[PDB]
């Protein structure tokens, strides 16, 4: 299970961005995992 | 458009007046009555706004404020011309009813304004958030009204509420307000904060590049809330309470 | 041998090159969107704030622009998705990955990369199009052509490492090159023909042209040279007009076959403080020889004089052999 | 703020020549429609 | 591939008189040299756009965009 | 694809002036002014019509790359004149100059139509 | 919509028919352009 | 070409026979599909944006439609038959019951999963939707739901290929499975970093590109098509491409095909002959003036026509940068491909 | 007669080509006036299209491409608007021409589509603009595709007024030759020979129309460039005596507006 | 009360101004400061509206009227101000303003930018005032994009009693120096209200109208 420490939303809405090898949360913009 | 850093609390009735007094012992400046009347206005559900970004979420709805002084002849009613207009009057303002109904309000329909949910991180001593602003002066035309022209730019009336309360001036520009909300509706009128004054302090910042500026700011907030310690606990509200997106609904009140 | 000697590497890119004659010799053209994928950390101060926070605004869709805020305690905002290009409030010690902008320092070079200067530092400027620019005199060290060599550039990513390929890598550096203690660039090609066609004895210049060239020059003084025929009609020599490139100072004697103080076959050269006395100047003066022009000029004042000197010749001739003319034929093979 | 004595002079100069100037617009216009816009190249000969 | 119909070099229109240009070939019977500068071609471009023109447009024509063997 | 638009060479963006004057620093009285957009065609023109003038002593311009549409003009004249007006009058003579060739080449080709 | 590959003959076909042409039977079928012509920006 | 699905296909706008031609070509039928375009060059030195094999070229000349290519492309798939029970369907997918799903739109798809002709697809979209069922005992280590009941196995395009669906193929394979096959069409047209070549072992680049007024022309009004250095010309002693120009020049000029074949009595005093009946300098120099300024030119420039072909690098398909991105599973290094945008 | 002012001599004209002399003019404003004429008129032309039906053996683009080089009536310019500057959404009424298209190739024999069945449909206003440009004998015009039995094109397009500058397809100028000096009397190019300069060179029309220099005569070394020959052919769509006036009205509208620029600071200077 | 009036000329020149000036210096008395104003036009961007619904909203930026901004659409007006010192004291005091404002500009161009587009924007700059004999004339040249538009006259006056005589005056005017087509409009917003800036927004409007 992958959340935001910020917006504590669930069900959390995550967008993979493959062409930088990261986990984007689609609301605040953070970074989740990287690489 | 100015960054305004707040901090927020409240108080039960029973201590009112003694709380006033203290403040006066302080600021060295007595307290001035106000009143306000604000409206929001949401984006028309009717009209699809397909120009939101969905695949980069560019902008996301949110919802405008208009504001307006309405003069104390409605506020106080057949009772009260005996007492002079004063802090005091807030003594008597603990019911639901209030002279002013929808009707008034109806027949009455300025500062518009918008705002953004906090900055977020958890290294922040006071609740900043960014405001923008614009005054509308007079209008004219074959249907120059406040409703008219909200809906000309696309907005609609979603609820209103009146706010009584008093103001505090301190140095530096500190403002501190004791307020009173009164949710009106064709239904009736409602007091939210029943039985209690909700305790604003806040300053406001021109410019939020400069930053000795916002750290002298933050300074005195701080301050001021550590000289409070003991009497009434000032506190940052939840950053998720001041959010006035449409698509999530909340209202902090 | 091929994961722990060499490996593939991150904030890099590879194109073609082509010639572009205006650029200055340490100064590389990258393209557009080349410039908009690649980053560099910048740390935000007092001295910036104005400027990154404006960039952080403009976001990630234009040039020039942001992609990235790091802030002090690791995490890091993607500007597209966080609405806050026009939110976020930047404090001391946040970073902003910005786009590479003019005068960012890069390592560039060609495979394979068999000695030491064929991997130098350049200052960037932004251009359109898809191909890197490259000064016409440095594709010597690099042995490149442009019939379709694509080369390598590298972006630092510090301060510390920006220092180093700006105080050692650097173009003006490499001169003077350690395998053989001679010059390793010079003028070639179509400069070199024309810088020849020039300083003949036979070419005399007219008012108007010799105004433009000397605007041309960027170094110049807005001082016009007195001709050498004021009547019956003012003209200047070619060896005048180039005189103005040359820095003051520089003097030079070369003595050729046969050539006497007063020399009737041109040859030789002699050059007092700047001024051309008498010789044609050709490729055993401003080519890559020992003893030329180029070795004595970085010899006596300095790496970047002469780096102003590339720049300063090729443009004047540059301009003069736009409006002579040149080409070649099937002619010229009859006897 | 005047830097020089020769600009002093002037200053003075230009005092009394206004002066005169000011008191005969008065004069004129109390009684006339002067121009405040007409700037010729070349002063009128004497 | 059906004839270009200006000139890369001068701008001029060649388009339309190809199918003149045609007619004079066989039923004049003329060279090409006389029939190129019988349309007020005269630069030798508009020369080089007519007279080298290879008419891809009669080979696919017959033919369909559905089923070619190899 | 990195090629910019061509409406570039024509439009000004939002903020751009169409003219910049700066002071030379060097030689008394010469001034270097920026024209935005434009290429030779005016600026071989003004310079050409600019010898012209007794009163100026240098007037030559450049086209620093040939990616930008934009030129710089640098003027300098005698003591008592300024640069602007010698400008401005080398606007004008052009203009009359322009008008009388216009009328000139109207009579003719009427003229060629009447023994048309 | 489909159209057959030697007559060009206007078939429609469901999401569990065979992939046939009904007159001529062969097991090659194309496609038919979008009827409703759409407007694009290239970007 | 026009039914062919070729992994890969390039086709020339214009394509023009030469006017110089050996007489064994009408054996190899050179003269039926030519693979170039006779181009005016003139040899000289303008502006300085030609030197070491780069050339310049008109801009006009490109914008009325020389050396213009299109682009096709193609694609394939087909359900596979795992067991005895379909494990994969032609569908359009929901995100209801689908998970993995790719940040392409997949809006352009029909109803059958499959794109229609016509539509200008672009960056990372798909064209194809195939979904996998997936047992229900086989879980993605919590990451599948309840509803999710089955995963993507959509295509999408190459992260740089742009253009419009050109044709779409259902058929079936010899075991009876779906089979569906997708060309791509595109145009491609010249720019700065290109790739040209003479016959006579003579290739450049395009270095810069010039408009039909900053390009020098003769008395007569005519403009060079492109324009290379002279530098090129002694150490290659090329003087076959000279000839080239000389005769193809004469042939334009008078209008029938020149022979140009191998151990024959052509000769270049001959053709010279022919060359000055019609009016020009018999060494094939012309005058030719200043575009900017409109001044004379104080040598004259070797100027003619010749034959050129493109190459078949672009500089489009060879441009690549990366900050981040993919890693690998074992050495967990940037991953190799310039398509799978690798250090 | 302004005696003051460039002189002209027209020898040469017809409905395409004008042939003339310039005298008495410096060689920068000759030089300006055909680069001006060359680049920097407008003209109207095909600037979009869309297509419904295509069942040719030709591409979209490819036609696209051929539509948007055919040359179109453009006399009255003067009266539409750039489409970046008129209020409508897309293309107006005012800012804007549209045209159809529609062929079928009906007959076994394959069927030519020509440029002659470019359609209006739009309002022009009392307008002269947007008819083709016929000049062959025909009068087929351009032709434009090819069709068999059983094909169809059907398209509408939208043609907007520009210039040169930004395409090729704008221009209403094919060729303008530029000569000048025929005899070399100034010295101004340099001759390549093998035996006699004299002879190898040929000569030009124009030395008819001065003088042979005289062997005895020592070099002028104060001449200047004054008498320039010029000839003008336009793609058809504009009168060529009109290209050269609207040459001339587009470069004293450019130095207006450098006049315009200049006062507006030295306004703001005054400030 | 004060009256005004507006005329465009659209086929004027670059020199128009200066003749128009000079044909008038007999009567010129005196001249002021330099004036300013902007024109933008914002469209909306969504498409589920009625028939009857505009689409468009012009606004008018006017510099010596004290940085006022003027949003019109179907004949409704709306005026906001910006700047500190227009702002009535009742607002500061009792809280519903910060007290530093921004021009409606960036909040239509910053944060409704999803429901309001710019499309167009003409600008006028370094225009000259001329004080007559009970009259104030202003003049300037119009810049779009692409460049000269043309001439724009914009006359006021306090008596209204011949205010149609002077306007038939400067039609004159303008008729000896050959400027035949233009468009000149005098009307009111509102015949019952009168706003004086308003009034003047709505006859620009329907001065530069195409």
């Amino acid at each position: 299970v992958l959340t935001c420490p910020e917006c504590k939303v669930y069900p959390p809405k995550i967008v993979e961005r493959f062409s930088e090898g990261d986990v984007v949360c689609a609301l605040c913009g953070l970074v989740l995992s990287d690489k | 458009m100015v960054q305004q850093l707040s901090l927020f609390g409240s108080i039960g009735d029973d201590g009112y007046d003694l709380l006033i007094s203290t403040l006066t012992t302080i600021s060295g400046n007595p307290p001035l009555l106000y009143n306000s009347l604000c409206t929001v206005w949401k984006p028309n559900p009717s009209y699809d706004v397909e120009n939101v970004n969905s695949r980069n979420q560019l902008v996301e709805p949110n919802r405008i404020k208009l504001s307006k002084e309405v003069p104390f002849s409605y506020l106080i009613d057949e009772t009260m011309m005996d007492k002079p207009l004063n802090f005091r009057i807030l003594k008597s303002f603990t019911n639901d009813k209030i002279p002013l109904n929808y009707a008034m309000t109806r027949n009455i329909l300025w500062s518009l304004q918008i705002s953004d949910i906090p900055a977020a991180g958890n290294n922040r001593s006071v609740s900043m958030q960014t405001i923008a602003e614009t005054i509308i002066l007079s209008s004219a035309g074959k249907n120059s009204s406040v409703s008219s022209l909200m809906n000309g730019l696309g907005y609609v009336f979603e609820f209103q509420y009146l706010t009584i309360g008093v103001k505090f001036f301190m140095k530096h520009g500190l403002i501190l307000e004791l307020q009173k909300i009164w949710q009106i509706e064709e239904a009736g009128n409602s007091q939210i904060t029943s039985g209690g004054f909700l305790l604003k302090a806040y300053i406001n910042v021109s410019r939020g590049t400069d930053i000795d500026r916002i750290n002298y700011t933050e300074t005195a907030l701080m301050n001021l809330k550590k000289e409070l310690q003991g009497y009434i606990e000032l506190s940052v509200p939840d950053r998720q309470s001041m959010d006035s997106r449409v698509a999530h609904g909340n209202i902090l009140i | 041998r091929g994961n722990l000697m060499g490996k593939r590497v991150d904030f890099s890119a590879r194109t073609v090159i082509s010639g572009d004659p205006n650029l200055e010799l340490d100064q590389v053209g990258v393209p557009k969107s080349i410039a908009k994928t690649l980053t560099y950390p910048e740390v935000v101060t007092p001295y910036n704030i104005d400027r990154l926070t404006q960039l952080v605004r403009n976001g990630p869709n234009e040039h020039p622009g942001a992609k990235y805020v790091i802030r002090d305690s690791g995490d890091r905002i993607d500007l597209r998705y966080s609405k806050r290009a026009g939110d976020i409030q930047l404090q001391y010690g946040w970073k902003v990955e910005r786009h590479i902008m003019d005068n960012d320092p890069v390592l560039f070079n060609r495979q394979p990369s068999l000695h030491k200067m064929s991997m130098m530092a350049h200052r960037v400027k932004v251009i359109p199009y898809s191909t890197f620019r490259l000064n016409l005199s440095v594709t010597s060290p690099y042995n490149a052509d442009f019939d379709g060599d694509e080369m390598n550039l590298h972006v630092p990513q510090s301060e510390e490492t920006r220092a180093e390929l700006s105080q050692l890598c650097a173009v003006p550096l490499q001169i003077v090159s350690p395998q053989s203690n001679k010059p390793c660039m010079g003028i070639v090609q179509d400069t070199l023909c024309g810088i020849r066609k020039l300083t003949l004895r036979d070419t005399f210049i007219e008012l108007d042209q010799v105004l433009n060239m000397l605007y041309w020059v960027p170094d110049w003084d807005g001082v016009i040279p007195t001709p050498a025929i004021i009547k019956p009609k003012p003209l200047w020599s070619g060896k005048q007009i180039l005189s103005v490139a040359i820095p003051n100072g520089i003097h030079l004697q070369r003595f050729d076959e046969g050539t006497t103080l007063l020399s009737p076959k041109d040859n030789g050269m002699l050059i007092i403080d700047g001024q051309i006395i008498f010789g044609v100047v050709e490729k055993k003066t401003v080519g890559s020889s020992n003893g030329g022009l180029i070795h004595v000029v970085t010899r006596e004042k300095g790496p970047q004089v002469c780096a102003k000197l590339f720049g300063n010749i090729q443009k004047v001739v540059n301009f003069w052999l736009l409006h002579n003319g040149f080409s070649t034929g099937i002619g010229d093979t009859i006897a | 703020r005047a830097e020089g004595p020769e600009e002093l002079a002037r200053i003075l100069q230009q005092l009394k020549l206004d002066k005169i100037i000011h008191v005969l617009t008065t004069m004129f216009e109390n009684t006339w429609s002067c121009s405040r816009i007409i700037k010729i190249d070349k002063p009128i000969r004497t | 591939m059906i004839v270009p119909v200006r000139c890369f070099s001068c701008g001029k229109v060649v388009g339309d008189k190809w199918e003149s240009y045609l007619n004079l070939l066989q039923e004049d019977e003329l060279d090409e040299g006389t029939a190129l500068s019988r349309l007020g071609l005269k630069r030798y471009c508009c020369r080089r756009m007519i007279l080298t023109h290879v008419d891809l447009i009669e080979k696919f024509l017959r033919y369909n965009p559905l089923e070619k063997r190899d | 694809m990195n090629a910019p638009d061509r409406f570039e060479l024509f439009l000004l963006g939002e903020g751009e002036s169409k003219l910049k004057i700066d002071p030379d620093t060097k030689a008394p009285n010469a001034v270097v002014i920026t024209f935005e957009k434009e290429d030779h065609t005016l600026g071989n023109l003004i310079r050409a019509e600019l010898l012209n003038d007794r009163k100026v002593l240098f007037a030559a311009y450049k086209v620093e790359h040939p990616f930008f549409a934009r030129f710089k003009l640098r003027i300098q004249t005698t003591e008592g004149y300024d640069p602007k007006d010698a400008l401005k009058n080398a606007c004008n003579s052009i203009i009359n100059k322009l008008g009388a060739l216009k009328t000139n080449f109207e009579t003719e080709w009427n003229l060629q139509t009447l023994a048309a | 919509k489909y159209i057959c590959a030697e007559c060009s003959s206007k078939l429609s076909l469901s999401r569990t028919d065979a992939v046939r042409c009904k007159d001529c039977g062969h097991r090659i079928l194309l496609k038919a352009r979008t009827k409703r012509l759409v407007q694009f920006e290239a970007r | 070409y026009n039914v062919r699905m070729d992994t890969m296909a390039n086709i020339l706008y214009y394509p023009q026979k030469p006017l110089g031609t050996t007489r064994a070509m009408e054996y190899l039928k050179f003269r039926e599909l030519p693979a170039g375009q006779n181009a005016i060059v003139a040899i000289a030195c303008y502006s300085g944006y030609n030197q070491e094999d780069s050339m310049i070229m008109n801009q006009s000349s490109i914008d009325r439609g020389l050396f213009r290519s299109l682009f096709f492309r193609s694609y394939m798939d087909q359900e596979k038959k795992y067991g005895m029970s379909i494990t994969e369907t032609f569908e359009k997918p929901q995100r209801t019951n689908t998970l993995r799903m790719k940040h392409g739109t997949y809006d352009k798809l029909d109803d059958d999963g499959l794109i229609a002709p016509g539509v200008r697809v672009s960056g990372e979209d798909v064209i194809i939707g195939k979904t996998t069922p997936i047992s229900p005992d086989e879980e993605e280590l919590g990451q599948r739901t309840a509803y999710h009941s089955k995963r993507d196995a959509s295509t999408p395009l190459r992260s740089t290929e742009n253009g419009i669906v050109d044709q779409v193929l259902v058929t079936t394979n010899q075991d009876g499975l779906k089979f569906v096959k997708v060309r791509v069409r595109t145009t491609k047209i010249p720019q700065i970093g290109d790739k040209f070549a003479s016959r006579h072992g003579q290739k450049g680049t395009i270095g810069i590109t010039y408009r039909r007024e900053d390009m020098p022309f003769t008395a007569e009004g005519i403009v060079p098509d492109l324009i290379i250095n002279p530098h090129a010309i002694p150490s290659r002693m090329t003087v076959a491409h000279l000839i080239e120009c000389l005769l193809s020049k004469v042939a334009a000029l008078s209008g029938n095909e020149g022979d140009a074949s191998p151990f024959t009595d052509i000769t270049v005093e001959g053709i010279s002959k022919l060359l000055r009946e019609h009016g020009y300098q018999s060494r094939g120099f012309e005058v030719m003036y200043n575009g900017h300024t409109g001044k004379k030119l104080m040598a004259q420039i070797f100027f003619g026509p010749t034959y050129y072909q493109r190459l078949r690098h672009m500089v489009d398909d060879k441009i690549h940068a990366r900050a981040r991105g993919p890693m690998q599973v074992l050495t967990r290094q940037p991953v190799e491909g310039r398509s799978r945008d690798g250090g | 007669m302004s005696e003051e002012g460039p002189q002209v001599k027209i020898r040469e004209a017809s409905k395409d080509n004008v042939d003339f002399i310039l005298s008495n003019v410096d060689l920068a404003m000759a030089n300006s006036l055909r680069r001006v004429m060359i680049a920097e008129i407008p003209t109207l032309a095909i600037d979009s299209v869309e297509v419904e039906t295509n069942t040719t053996v030709l591409a979209d683009e490819f036609i696209a491409h051929r539509l948007g080089l055919i040359p179109l009536q453009s006399m009255d310019i003067e009266q539409l608007e750039y489409s970046r500057d008129c209020f409508c959404e897309d293309h107006c009424d005012k800012c804007s021409v549209v045209l159809t298209l529609q062929a079928f190739g009906e007959s076994e024999s394959t069927t030519n589509v020509y440029s002659k069945d470019l359609v209006i449909v739009s309002n022009l206003m009392g307008r002269n603009i947007g008819h083709p440009i016929i000049q062959d004998k025909e009068g087929n015009g351009v032709l434009i595709c090819k069709l068999r039995k059983g094909q169809e094109l059907k398209l509408t397009c939208v043609a907007k007024k520009g210039i040169a500058k930004e395409h090729a397809k704008w221009g209403p100028a094919a060729a303008i030759e530029f000569e000048y000096d025929p005899w070399n009397k100034l010295k101004h190019t340099d001759y390549w020979y093998e035996q006699d300069s004299a002879k190898e060179w040929p000569q030009s029309k124009n030395c008819e129309y001065e003088d042979p220099p005289n062997e005895g005569d020592p070099f002028d070394y104060k001449a200047q460039a004054d008498t320039f020959y010029m000839n003008v052919e336009s793609v058809g769509s504009i009168p060529v005596d009109q290209v050269v006036v609207r040459g001339i009205d587009t470069l004293q509208k450019k130095v207006a507006s450098i006049l315009l620029a200049l006062t507006q600071m030295d306004q703001d200077k005054v400030n | 009360m004060g009256k005004s009036a507006v005329i465009f000329v659209e086929r004027a020149t670059p020199a128009t101004l200066t003749e128009l000036k000079d044909a008038l210096s007999n009567s010129i008395l005196s001249v002021r400061d330099p004036w300013s104003i902007d024109f933008r036009t914002y469209r909306c961007s969504i498409k589920n509206l009625p028939a009857d619904v505009s689409k468009l909203m012009y606004s008018i930026t006017f510099h010596h009227h004290g940085r006022q901004t003027v949003l019109i659409k179907d004949n409704s007006a709306m005026v906001t101000t910006a700047a500190a010192a227009d702002i009535p004291p009742a607002l500061v005091f009792n809280g519903s303003s910060t007290g530093v404002p921004e021009s409606i500009d960036t909040i239509l161009s910053s944060k409704l930018s999803n429901i309001w587009m710019q499309r167009q924007l003409i600008k006028g700059d370094a225009g000259e005032t001329l004080i007559l004999d009970g009259l104030t004339v202003r003049l300037v040249n119009l810049f779009s994009s692409t460049g000269f538009k043309g001439l724009l006259i914009e006359l006021q006056a306090d008596e209204a009693g011949e205010f149609e005589t002077k306007i038939a005056g400067i039609e004159g005017h303008l008729a000896e120096i050959r400027a035949k087509e233009y468009k000149t409009s005098s009307d009111s917003l509102g015949p019952d209200t009168s706003n004086e800036i308003c009034d003047l927004a709505y006859q620009y409007v329907r001065a530069l109208e195409l």
